[PDB]
RNA sequence: UGCCAGCCACCGCGGUCAUACGAUUAACCCAAAUUAAUAGAUCCACGGCGUAAAGAGUGUUUAAGAAAAAAAAUCACAAU
């Protein structure tokens, strides 16, 4: 979200993102499904599937959304440009 | 086991290919009524595809004739030859309007 | 509220998962219909790349034998007398007619063409029709 | 209230509730030219299985399918219609702007046919007001706007979580709506004849709420 | 029950072969000044212009003689993906319905 | 204090209202240690080569390699 002032767009940002959910499947509740790697534009991102103790090894962006999604247990890393968006 | 169901044929509608005015004629340089229909009455040159309307085959053979007419000396170059004047006009240009 | 990716799933998919989630909290009506006369095909969105290289379609013409003799029909008749109406369900031209005439003396065994073809206008001649042929 | 259940329950559990089969049949489809496509150059990518074949250049949609799925989508609106939910009529085809108008008028169901404003869909509040319900199904008559794209009712209905049925032409992108009816959108006995169709699978449901409505009412 | 292939098969605008110069029976729906709308029943309509002998004959509902020539004028053109529809048949209005 | 005096690993700070200099007050962080300097450990590409560094002006063979399933050498036109 976009704005002159900067409370400004947090407020526009927030209440625009309610309007994009995704729904995360989650395996027993704590680790994705299976080992992901995805080249998205210039970015790279590979995670892995932990075990139950091992938690939140990932870029800090990545472990901020996924402690929003509701992800305990993962490891990714990130190569190629790290830009946030993308 | 339904009869009705179509036939992989090839289409027997299909109409025959449209031919060059020369398709299997032979271009001879030393005919030069022939060329010199294919000239500018005034100038000399040879006329195009888009005005002759020739395979490329053809107008490619009529190019060369012409040519080879010019310098053996059966044919001029800087006119048509004023007794194929009145000879018949295939080609599409128009002079005069 | 809801989820406005168009690209992501069905309407389905995104409308149950989100139900799932615990943040959509009422169940909306086409939701029900949906679930007991579903679609044919996942109505998920797709994108529409051009071909490329050696590919081509599946799409198969269509054609019958009858169209092979539908030809020369028209090749020497040209389009008949009685003209078209395309209203009519169950209309008959004059080359159909011409058809099913060849088709009987087909039957008949004679795998000349020049034989099928003539007869099949002298039959036809019979019943009152005139081929007025072309040049 | 448990009762109310019942009057929405009992009809989800018979295949035909509304008995829609006898409206139309493969004959009565193909009279009315719907079976014809466009040339083979016009040819969408998404519409090829649905594509009997190609005759001499037009595309022959095919009508088996088209049955096929023309009674899920009347199943799908009847439903929807006894349920007492919005229906949309779009389309943006001025030859039968007047028709469509008219033909949701007399089923009690709703038409745009005009321009469609930008926000319309997604951006409700603001365009038609302060809190307002949205269409609970939108029918296509037309999948395309005036200028070959698809319209844009598509995208937002789908955006916006509403299924949508439509008539998708051989030129048409079907991907994005929930149940397509592959057939002629251009020729008239082909409008006139979905626009019956979809008209009388409304009144139909409409009535049979009634009727379960009184009978509900004389139980008790 | 009729297969839809049966149906196709049998069907007049089957018959017909391909559309080029075919005689066929049309009726004019729609009209404005010069313009006749003429439904003859294969897809889209064509549109001809009023002729000037007999010129108040022809009237919604009346039926003529056309020489189709195309069944939808289509084309593609440079630099696009798809051809263009123009919406519309190519026909030649000949006379009405001699009867 | 005033583009001076000075500061900084990198971005940078100092021109009269300096949280960046110098000193004071408060704080933070390590702790019998704490900073600085220098050497290591670690770190480059199983990535790339139209426009960013990069397909070498052209072809043939040598060496070396690949053969991994199905076939082919060949005819209007301005090579030399
Ligand atoms: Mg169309
Ligand atoms: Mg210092
Ligand atoms: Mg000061
Ligand atoms: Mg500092
Ligand atoms: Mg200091
Ligand atoms: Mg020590
Ligand atoms: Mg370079
Ligand atoms: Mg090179
Ligand atoms: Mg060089
Ligand atoms: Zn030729």
């Amino acid at each position: 979200g976009k704005a002159t002032e900067r409370a400004d767009a947090f407020r526009k940002a927030k209440n625009r993102a309610v309007h994009y959910l995704h729904y995360i499947e989650r395996y027993e509740d704590h680790t994705i499904y299976h080992d992901i790697s995805l080249k998205f534009k210039r970015t790279h991102i590979k995670m892995k599937k932990q075990p139950r103790g091992y938690g939140l090894h990932c870029h800090r962006a990545i472990m901020t959304i996924c402690r929003l999604i509701g992800i305990k247990d993962l490891y990714a890393k990130v190569s190629g440009s790290v830009n946030m968006l993308n | 086991s339904n009869e009705d169901l179509p036939v992989p044929m090839e289409n027997p509608y299909k109409e025959p290919l449209k031919k060059c005015i020369l398709c299997e004629k032979h271009v001879d340089y030393k005919n030069v009524q022939l060329l010199s229909q294919f000239i500018s009455p005034f100038t000399g040159c040879i006329y195009g595809r888009h005005i002759t309307g020739l395979c490329g085959k053809k107008q490619k053979e009529i190019t060369k004739a012409i040519k080879r007419a010019q310098i053996l000396g059966f044919m001029p170059v800087t006119y048509k030859d004023p007794a194929y004047l009145k000879d018949p006009k295939v080609c599409n240009i128009k002079y005069r309007e | 509220a809801g989820s406005r990716l168009e690209t992501v799933g069905s309407i389905f998919s995104r409308t149950r998962d989100l139900i799932r989630a615990g943040v959509l909290k009422e169940k909306p009506l086409w939701l029900d219909i949906y679930n007991a006369f579903p679609p044919l095909r996942e109505p998920v969105f797709r994108r529409p790349r051009l071909r490329y290289g050696k590919a081509k379609a599946a799409v198969q013409d269509i054609f019958y034998h009858e169209d092979r003799i539908r030809a020369k029909f028209y090749s020497a008749y040209g389009s008949g007398p009685k003209a078209f109406d395309l209203f009519n369900p169950n209309f008959k031209s004059t080359c159909q007619r011409f058809v099913e005439k060849y088709i009987e003396l087909q039957r008949l065994g004679e795998t000349d063409e020049e034989k099928l073809f003539v007869e099949a206008g002298k039959a036809l001649l019979a019943e009152g029709v005139t081929l007025r042929r072309v040049g | 209230n448990d009762l109310r259940d019942r009057i929405l329950s009992e009809p989800l559990k018979h295949a035909d509730f509304f008995n829609l089969k006898e409206l139309f049949s493969v004959r009565s489809l193909f009279d009315a030219r719907v079976h014809l496509g466009h040339k083979a150059g016009c040819r969408h990518r998404f519409m090829e299985p649905y594509l009997f074949g190609s005759r001499l250049g037009q595309d022959i949609i095919d009508l088996e399918q088209t049955a096929a799925h023309l009674q899920l989508a009347l199943n799908f609106t009847a439903h929807v219609a006894y349920r007492e939910g919005i229906i949309l009529f779009v389309s943006r085809h001025r030859q039968f702007a007047h028709l469509i108008e008219t033909t949701a008028r007399d089923c009690g169901e709703y038409a745009h046919t005009r321009y469609f404003k930008g926000g319309l869909l997604t951006n409700a509040p603001l365009l038609l007001g302060p809190g307002v319900r949205l269409p609970d199904l939108i029918i296509f008559l037309h999948t395309l706007n005036n200028v070959f794209e698809p319209h844009v009712a598509v995208r937002d209905a789908a955006k916006m979580n509403i299924p949508t049925v439509g008539i998708v032409d051989t030129n048409c992108n079907p991907a994005l709506i929930t149940y397509p009816v592959p057939g002629n959108d251009d020729s008239p006995p082909a409008v006139r004849l979905f626009c019956r169709l979809f008209q009388v699978a409304i009144s139909r449901a409409k009535e049979k709420r009634r009727q379960v409505e009184a009978l509900y009412r004389l139980q008790g | 029950v009729e297969s839809f292939a049966s149906m196709l098969r049998h069907s007049p605008l089957t018959q017909m072969g391909p559309a080029k110069n075919k005689l066929v029976i049309g009726q004019i729906f729609h009209i404005v000044e010069d313009d006749l709308y003429i439904d003859f029943g294969g897809k889209f309509h064509c549109v001809c212009k009023r002729p000037e002998v007999d010129g108040e004959k022809y009237q919604k509902g009346t039926r003529v003689r056309l020489r189709l020539l195309d069944l939808e004028l289509t084309s593609r053109f440079l630099g696009a993906t798809t051809d263009t529809t123009i919406l519309e048949a190519d026909a030649v209005l000949l006379g009405l319905q001699e009867s």
